[PDB]
């Protein structure tokens, strides 16, 4: 079953929460807890960095995220590709650009969700092999 | 101080940093530190970008027929759709041009050899398309002329 | 309270003339013990951060400071798993041990040849090229 106009609000409410100055970026960490932050079925409940890194999230500098892109990715998560879902991107691109007359949100794309994550998860695991040898050699004077 | 850019090099999944030259051709290149190789990426629109050689202040730009060419002016054929494919790459589309009936966009690209592609025969999916920003410094822009 | 043994184990490991003080010769001796090549500034730093004399070595209390940062899990998720499941293309709980070689070479706090030979040793145990890392995240958090 589709998605409610309730769904959307239920969605910029969050949002607001994790966007209070309506700088209508967010940062690369905090996505996974605004993924959580969600009812269903926009929901990625955790844990959720491996569905996350599923999506196509581009990141501007400095690592935050825009939110149409969020809104356009989860929604498509639910829908997901098709016809219906390309009217849809016209009426969000639509809807965005009426609740939002600026220009101050439109940076250019300089990487992905994805490789910013396979970088720290590549980080998460060389220290902790790395702090395994040192136990195994403190281990080892006995 | 009026539009949030970036100064970058944009690096070709085909193994090249994407290169315009004075002369105004543009391919792509195995010289690490070319000076021609470096970009304004000035956000024009939502999700839309106008890409800009520093040292010859030209734009990237697609006709009609779908032959990337410089641009000394800001036409509205200057402008890009931005998007990542398959959350690890990015992709640059005209914002005019398609199939008009399948909408498939007309991508930027380069073939295996590092040399331009027609518009219409790039597919966002395939390499050719496919780039990754290498960016020097975040910078401001003046919002450019547009023309016809 | 109990540990305190294995502790005077562990400053003998780095102390290697008993001196009651470690120096960057000693610290760079384990730390390349341990598959690292770390620059002479580097020792500096590892040294720096935790010297509370400033007297550019490193005695007890300093080596005990210096041991908790680093014995410390700062990812204290053994979900760490996850970090694994991002490199798991197809999610069947096995990398190939080429990419995984790859990978913790090409990013982030990248490993050395040696590092990164030892931990594929210890991770493909029958050496058929697939790496099962449930089996490896669970050897390392046996601790
Ligand atoms: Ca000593
Ligand atoms: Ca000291
Ligand atoms: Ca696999
Ligand atoms: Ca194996």
């Amino acid at each position: 079953e589709p998605l409610s106009e309730d769904d959307f609000e239920m969605f910029y409410e969050v949002w607001e929460k994790f966007d209070p100055d309506a700088t209508q970026f967010i940062e690369f960490a905090k996505l996974s807890d605004f993924a959580d932050a969600l009812d269903p079925p926009l929901l990625i409940a955790k844990p959720n960095k491996v569905q996350l890194i599923a999506m196509d999230l581009p990141m501007v500098s400095g690592d935050r995220i825009h939110c149409l892109d969020i809104l356009f990715a989860f929604t498509k998560r639910v829908l997901g590709e098709s016809g219906e879902m390309d009217a849809l991107r016209i009426q969000m691109e639509e809807r965005f650009m009426a609740s939002n007359p600026s220009k101050v949100s439109y940076e250019p794309i300089t990487t992905t969700l994805k490789r910013k994550q396979e970088e720290v998860s590549a980080i998460i695991i060389q220290r902790a092999y790395r702090r395994y040898l040192l136990k195994q050699k403190v281990k080892k004077v006995s | 101080p009026q539009l949030k850019g970036i100064v970058t090099k944009l690096y070709s999944r085909q193994g090249y940093h994407l290169q315009l030259q004075a002369d105004g051709t543009i391919d792509g290149t195995k010289d690490e530190d070319s000076t021609y190789t470096l970009f304004n990426l000035i956000p024009v629109g939502l999700r839309v970008v106008a890409i800009q050689g520093v040292q010859t202040k030209l734009y990237l730009a697609m006709n009609s027929e779908g032959y990337l060419y410089t641009s000394e002016l800001f036409t509205p054929e200057c402008k890009f759709k931005e998007s990542v494919f398959e959350n690890y790459y990015v992709t640059y589309s005209s914002m005019i041009y398609r199939q008009q009936q399948s909408g498939r966009g007309w991508y930027l690209g380069l073939n295996k050899e590092g040399e331009i592609m027609k518009g219409n025969h790039v597919k966002k999916n395939k390499p050719a398309a496919h780039f990754l920003p290498k960016p020097l410094k975040v910078a401001m822009y003046k919002e450019p002329s547009l023309h016809d | 309270e109990e540990q305190i043994a294995e502790f005077k184990e562990a400053f003998s490991l780095f102390d290697k003339d008993g001196d009651g003080t470690i120096t960057t010769k000693e610290l760079g001796t384990v730390m390349r013990s341990l598959g690292q090549n770390p620059t002479e500034a580097e020792l500096q730093d590892m040294i720096n951060e935790v010297d509370a004399d400033g007297n550019g070595t490193i005695d007890f209390p300093e080596f005990l400071t210096m041991m908790a940062r680093k014995m410390k899990d700062t990812d204290s998720e053994e979900e760490i798993r996850e970090a694994f499941r991002v490199f798991d293309k197809d999610g069947n709980g096995y990398i190939s041990a080429a990419e995984l070689r790859h990978v913790m070479t090409n990013l982030g706090e990248k490993l050395t040849d040696e590092e990164v030979d030892e931990m594929i040793r210890e991770a493909d145990i029958d050496g058929d090229g697939q790496v099962n890392y449930e089996e490896f995240v669970q050897m390392m958090t046996a601790k």
